[PDB]
């Protein structure tokens, strides 16, 4: 690995320096502090000693056997890694065969490559536990405020006011969160929730501690105040949440195996010969069958086809998920009791694409038993039953036994047709009673219970475009005739961006007699493709409305109206709409509706006019959020619980790229109205809205959040000076490639050409030392104070 | 239309990668001694040294192929040997295209004419080399020669 | 006892019937309070309050519209607070003044879980209050039947959300790469939603968009759209499942394709529009 | 060996940097890649700064060159200049091998870079359209008006194809035209991303 000086240039000095590039440039330091990146993917940056030894380079970075095992490796994979002590060098050089590692200085690239056979199989899109951050020791509080002003023909001396606030704290893992409401009429207070959350990493569940709800899957959903702990999927891996067979096959060779459906691919691999299980495949729902190809290297091909249906009560083979909350029953309404209740409900599943559930539910006057089966028939389709007992007593102080059974079905028949969503059966006997009529009252819609419930979904597709929406809910009752009917009916439309929808709903309650029906239509047209793409056309991004309504009893209503934003980049919205309406109850006049809402780097603000025949409001609302941390306070836009606070001292104004306004605040700390949870988020800076004297070091940042948590994204900046120094040493030109360092920063360098130099985030005076071979220079250089304004500077400085 | 994407980003024609065969000299002053003329050289240093383009890109019609070195003192159209103690005195590298026309070294960038190139496929240009000298005596031991090519783009 | 209203409607002795229109809070968020305040529209008084006391209760009470459909509550009578829509006899209330006193009678109405729309359609009845008036002088009994119903129009916030960067942008690496897209979408009330791609395209499967370029287009390449590593035709609308407050990730990448035949170089550009669905 | 991300990089004027891409494809050899630009005249004028000047790369994977602007606004304002961007190739040798004699070569590649400057009169995309044509005696005088640098190939006038060569603005670049050439000449222009436009047809001024 030796280079010869003659190829760089004809002169027979040249120069030395290139000794340094010519072998590995192994770094002298043990602590490399240089970035990981094992199989070509980075994994993390941190400082690593290196320890002496028989290594490419001449030194082993040591890493931990627990990192090494976070980061992929396996230990049972091998030999003598659980042999060697937690705290001790793991040597994967010798311990792991055709392992290697190589270290970069100048890059700060910590090259590690391992055979794929030490890593264990894991399913796609799988973050390590490690990289979850569980957030920062901060404040938080979200204010909303709205007010109206309506006026009417008699008595319009009206204005009525809403102020809602939301305080929480992240000390920690705990994260605590709070709710308060103003209500002021032409000023009476309010509370609503008080609760605490953390999560178990290593149970990958969640306890909640105060006010909250439980899961509708089972039982009805309920709102409790006590402890919940509930077993969530979204601490699962993307690739493994929901609903999604295990495909068994069999592979005469190396093979390569391609799952698809849709007619588009969904996943693809090579499995080696012998026996092969896949789980990774993405939750698809109800999009249709899966055919799976296999082709051998000998070219034989087998291919199959296994059906996919999921009922929302299924889980995956081999996947357990429970929930249990007990304590005191709110209800909302004062004239309800709240008694002591315990709840545990539990889901698991079993081969073939099977599930097992069972709830219990028990109180001081209740106690009820689930037990359901959730079977997948395959090419018919998804059915689950269940059954459940309940012993409870009314008021009145009467026992009274009852059974429920529900059944659901589905299916997806979309090779040529339509799959169905949903349908559904409930039954009840005369003595059944849920949870909620148990505690009405103490010593009411208890004279009749739910005795048989129908639900139906349809979705139905014609051409590629067109689709009908079908949902149709039947209630029955005990002892009574009436019969509570809800349908819906729906086409959507869409020729090349215009857009019609036809809706017809029917609706029949209980108590009430007599079905109303209205069907309504509406069409969108954008206002692009009418237009040619003009930069300044100012009209771009706009749409019109129009909304037609019939109550089928004799009452029409319209409504025209164009909507679209009227700033640089995009942060106001506005909205102009003009009705009319007739016949019916009598009223008439033009119906019409102006709204302006902009969002900004510190609030969100709306103003809104409201004019009829002889009813006028004009909506007024200001919201924003502010986060109080160590560093200080911080304002913003609504923080919508997970959040990313970018921290960038340096940049005052910098926005952040692909949001809507989302600036900077004075200091330079900005907040992330919306981050994913659990999830990898990129945070990237506009450099060309950045200062023109600061420049950033890293422009893109990854942070994985936890939810409800706070997590900072650093972004370090330098507001130096970019030089273009040409030394002198001897009278002569330096020899090319000489290295510069600077002493007062970090900044170095490499000598392009005739001794020249360039330094970037240089001061305005300072000294720097250059080197080729075996400190030749130490030279200083003083600039005026008014340099500080050209973009670039050019000087000259000799040596001693 | 609640948000529009507006997807971006150029392709670029790539250029032509080539890679250079080493020559290596094996005449262990066989020739060159048994001359001792050094008139015209001896023609030890002859070679057919290979230069393969590919993969090449789509719009690459015609480029231009230069030579450029350390020029020998006693012939101006030959590369002399880098000066060490066991260089062979009174030997240079000289090069000729195929049709053995000797390709001047250090040539003036309008000197040289354009070279075709067949699009979208594997290419290899092979150039023969000689030996020369003007006045010297031959002194055997090792050889080392630096040249370098200029591939001029259109 | 007389009793009249705030317009020329009157009940006169011995009962009767008569409608009042009140007009009551135009917007209404999720958990809200509703008050209608009848204090201010029926006054009562005394035909003979010298020597004749008269005793005057709200004898029932029963809900219309979408008071009963989309409501519930409580009545507030001279401090005590009894359901709404009633079922129970409501507290007397002792008149013997000849001056016309409000009558003590409140209604503070809140949604339920299932509001969105048009609560309470203006021009119809709210509810309809039959109030049992009785004297100590003799046996005589009174039937009053106040029919409340609605001027103004009244619609429950429903809840409309926005995605977050409207009009965002995107680059992709050179001919081979790939790049994700951030497009998060919230709602502050939980529901089903989809969303699906509108644009021009380039082949019968609708699978690659068309290059829109004007500084001369690369031909033979298109822009490509995949979600979970998977091509999404346009036109085609996919499960988001339930969105919170907590914002879920679109999830995707925009990536390079083959359309024609030659690749050329020098710029591709596609518009993609994406519309949301509901249910 | 190296290959170069594109034949042609261009510099609009006010931009601060320029990116071009470098491969390598001998993933079992080591090379070290050295950059500078040059003036037209061939001296090696520092007036553009290349930010990684040299250095060595293993393996096979891409780096980004980078262009900064040193001109300090001191180029004419109706014409795009000219550079020659060289990027300088040298391999590795084994250690033990170099007691053998042996002689390598080394790989320089050469591109044009234009400075263009900012607030150009004719479309870049139309500037092609201009063109004009003198035949004389014993050669062909091509002449371009337009205020940019336009690149000619495949000048087949008549049956005959004349050599290709490059015309400045404002100037006329004389060739060979051969005796036996015909009337029309068919000329074919290179764009600013190296595509190739279609044939046009010009006249004579």
């Amino acid at each position: 690995l030796y280079f010869n000086p003659r190829f760089l240039a004809d002169d027979p000095q040249a120069v030395a320096d290139l000794s340094r590039f010519e072998n590995g440039q192994e770094l002298p330091p043990g602590t490399y502090r240089v970035d990981i990146y094992l199989n070509n993917g980075y994994m993390a940056t941190r400082d690593v000693t290196f320890n002496t030894g028989d290594s490419e380079q001449g030194i082993v970075p040591c890493l931990t056997r627990a990192q090494l095992a976070s980061m992929g490796l396996n230990t049972a994979s091998v030999a003598g890694m659980n042999l060697l002590a937690d705290d001790a060098c793991v040597p994967l050089t010798t311990m792991v065969q055709d392992a290697t590692a190589h270290l970069d200085v100048g890059q700060q690239r910590l090259n590690l490559t391992i055979p794929q056979a030490f890593m264990s199989n894991r399913a796609r899109g799988y973050i390590p536990p490690e990289l979850w951050d569980p957030g920062i020791n901060a404040g938080l509080l979200n204010y909303n405020f709205s007010g109206n002003s309506v006026q009417n023909r008699i008595g319009g001396n009206s204005h009525y006011a809403y102020l809602n606030l939301q305080s929480g704290l992240n000390i920690g893992a705990w994260r605590l969160r709070d709710n308060t409401t103003w209500s002021y009429n032409s000023n009476k207070w309010q509370h609503i929730n008080t609760w605490l959350e953390r999560d178990i990493i290593p149970l990958r569940s969640r306890l909640t501690l105060g006010d909250g709800y439980t899961q509708g899957d089972i039982f009805d959903g309920i709102n409790f105040r006590g402890a919940q702990l509930a077993s969530d999927d979204n601490m699962l891996p993307d690739s493994q949440r929901g609903f999604a067979p295990v495909i068994h096959g069999i592979a005469r060779g190396t093979a390569q195996v391609t799952i698809k459906q849709n007619g588009y691919d969904i996943y693809n691999s090579t499995v080696p010969p012998g026996p092969f299980t896949i789980n990774d495949i993405y939750a698809a729902g109800n999009s249709g069958d899966l055919q799976v190809t296999i082709k051998e290297a000998d070219g034989s091909t087998q291919i199959f086809t296994v059906p996919y249906s999921s009922v929302p009560l299924l889980q995956r083979e081999g996947h357990t998920r429970y929930s249990i909350t007990a304590g005191e029953y709110r209800s909302g309404n004062a004239q309800q009791e709240k008694p002591r209740f315990f709840q545990s409900t539990l889901l698991h599943g079993l081969p073939a694409g099977w599930t097992i559930y069972g709830g219990t539910q028990l109180a001081d006057r209740y106690r009820a038993f689930n037990f359901g089966i959730g079977k997948n028939m395959g090419a018919l389709g998804a059915l689950s039953v269940d059954m459940t007992q309940a012993n409870s007593t009314l008021p009145d102080d009467s026992q009274h036994d009852g059974q429920s059974v529900r059944f659901l079905y589905n299916k997806s028949l979309n090779e040529s047709g339509t799959n169905i969503q949903l349908v559904g059966y409930r039954y009840s006997t005369s003595g059944y009673f849920n949870f909620a009529d148990t505690t009405y009252s103490r010593m009411y819609n208890l004279a009749y219970n739910k005795r048989g419930k129908l639900q139906l979904t349809v979705t139905q597709q014609l051409g590629r475009t067109s689709t009908l929406y079908l949902s149709g809910s039947h209630q029955t009752y005990w002892g009574t005739s009436n019969v509570d009917e809800q349908f819906q009916a729906g086409l959507n439309t869409a020729f090349e961006d215009i857009n019609w929808t036809l809706s017809y709903s029917l609706t029949k309650n209980a108590w009430q007699k007599g079905r109303d029906q209205m069907l309504a239509l509406n069409v969108n047209i954008p206002f692009s493709h009418w237009l040619r793409s003009d930069s300044k056309s100012q009209w771009r991004h706009a749409s019109a409305s129009y909304s037609m309504s019939h109550d089928l009893n004799g009452r029409m209503t319209n409504l025209a109206g164009v909507y679209g934003t009227l700033l640089e980049d995009n942060n106001l919205s506005y909205s102009v709409q003009t009705g009319y309406a007739g016949g019916g109850d009598g009223n008439s006049g033009s119906t019409g509706y102006a709204t302006l809402n902009y969002r900004g780097g510190y609030g969100n603000a709306n103003i809104g006019y409201s004019h009829s025949d002889d009813i006028k409001q004009l909506y007024y609302g200001v919201s924003g959020g502010v986060l109080a941390h160590a560093n200080g306070v911080t304002l913003g836009q609504p923080l919508n619980d997970t959040v990313v606070l970018v921290k960038a001292p340096g940049a005052k104004d910098a926005k952040v790229e692909n949001q809507t306004g989302v600036r900077t605040d004075w200091r330079g700390y900005a907040v992330l109205p919306y981050a994913t949870e659990y999830r990898e988020n990129r945070v990237a800076l506009d450099t060309n809205t950045l200062a023109d004297n600061v420049d950033l070091d890293n422009a893109v940042a990854n942070v994985v959040p936890t939810r409800g948590a706070i997590v900072r994204a650093e972004f370090k900046a330098r507001v130096g000076i970019k030089l273009l120094m040409t030394l002198t040493h001897n009278n002569k030109p330096l020899p090319f490639g000489a290295m510069v360092t600077s002493e007062s920063s970090q900044s170095s360098g490499i000598v392009a050409d005739n001794g020249q130099v360039y330094l970037s985030g240089m001061p305005l005076a300072g000294k720097v030392q250059v080197k080729w071979g075996e400190a030749h220079c130490v030279a200083n250089y003083q600039l005026p104070p008014e340099s500080q304004q050209q973009l670039l500077t050019q000087l000259s400085a000799e040596c001693r | 239309a609640d948000s529009t994407i507006t997807i971006r980003g150029y392709v670029r024609d790539n250029g032509c990668s080539v890679a250079a065969e080493s020559t290596n000299f094996t005449v262990d002053l066989m020739e060159n001694a048994a001359k001792q003329f050094n008139n015209i050289g001896a023609t030890t240093p002859v070679v057919p040294f290979r230069i393969l383009l590919s993969p090449c890109g789509n719009a690459v019609s015609a480029v231009k192929v230069g030579f450029t070195g350390v020029a020998d003192s006693h012939n101006a159209n030959l590369l002399a040997l880098e000066n060490t103690v066991s260089a062979a005195s009174g030997l240079g590298i000289q090069l000729l295209n195929e049709q053995q026309n000797q390709i001047p070294l250090n040539a003036p960038s309008s000197a040289l004419s354009w070279t075709t190139l067949t699009p979208g496929k594997p290419n290899t240009l092979n150039f023969y080399a000689r030996l020369m000298a003007t006045q010297v005596p031959v002194t055997a031991g090792h050889i080392n020669a630096t040249a370098t090519f200029t591939l001029e783009y259109q | 006892f007389a009793c009249k209203t705030a317009n020329g409607t009157a009940i006169p002795i011995g009962g009767g019937s008569a409608n009042v229109y009140v007009n009551l809070a135009p917007v209404v968020n999720v958990g809200q309070n509703l008050v209608v305040d009848l204090s201010t529209q029926i006054f009562c008084h005394n035909d003979y309050p010298e020597t004749i006391t008269d005793y005057v209760t709200l004898q029932r009470g029963s809900a219309y519209g979408g008071v009963l459909s989309n409501f519930s509550g409580t009545v507030k009578y001279s401090g005590s607070s009894y359901p709404f829509p009633t079922t129970s006899e409501t507290p007397r209330v002792v008149y013997n003044s000849r001056t016309d006193k409000p009558w003590p009678v409140a209604l503070y109405l809140t949604p339920v879980s299932s509001a969105g729309g048009v609560a309470i359609k203006a021009g119809s009845l709210i509810a309809v209050l039959i109030l049992r008036q009785t004297n100590n002088y003799n046996s005589d009994d009174f039937q009053f039947v106040w029919n409340i119903y609605a001027n103004n129009d009244v619609v429950v916030p429903t809840g409309g959300c926005d995605v977050s960067a409207r009009d965002v942008t995107v680059t992709l690496p050179d001919y081979p790469g790939s790049v994700p897209i951030p497009l998060t979408v919230y709602c502050a009330k939980s529901q089903n939603l989809g969303y699906y791609l509108s644009g021009t395209t380039a082949d019968a499967g609708n699978s690659i968009f068309t290059n829109t370029a004007s500084f001369s287009p690369a031909q033979g390449v298109g822009v490509q759209l995949t979600r979970n590593g998977t091509i999404i035709p346009a036109n085609n609308t996919v499960s988001l499942g339930a969105v919170g407050t907590s914002a879920v990730s679109l999830g995707l990448t925009a990536n390079y394709a083959r359309t024609g035949g030659q690749v050329t170089a020098g710029n591709v550009q596609s518009i993609i529009g994406v519309t949301f669905v509901y249910q | 060996g190296v290959a170069l991300g594109a034949t042609r990089v261009i510099y609009p004027a006010g931009q601060k940097q320029v990116q071009l891409a470098v491969t390598n494809n001998d993933e079992n050899s080591t090379y070290l890649i050295q950059s500078w630009v040059e003036n037209a005249d061939g001296v090696k004028d520092g007036r553009f700064i290349v930010t990684p000047p040299l250095f060595a790369m293993k393996g096979k994977k891409e780096n980004t060159l980078r262009i900064l602007d040193a001109t300090n606004n001191q180029l004419p304002q109706d014409r795009e200049s000219l550079f020659w961007m060289n990027v300088k190739a040298i391999p590795s040798m084994d250690k033990s091998k170099l007691t053998e004699n042996t002689l390598q070569l080394a790989i320089i590649s050469r591109i044009k870079l234009y400075y263009r400057p900012a607030k150009l009169a004719l479309p870049p995309d139309q500037a092609a359209e201009k063109l004009r044509f003198r035949r004389s005696a014993n050669s062909l005088t091509l002449i371009n008006p337009t205020p940019y640098y336009l690149t000619v190939t495949e000048l087949n006038a008549g049956t005959r194809v004349l050599e290709n060569a490059l015309v400045p603005p404002m100037g006329e670049s004389t060739v060979k035209l051969p005796s036996d050439a015909g009337s029309n000449i068919t000329y074919r222009t290179i764009n600013d991303y190296g595509a190739l436009t279609p044939k046009m047809t010009g006249v004579m001024e």
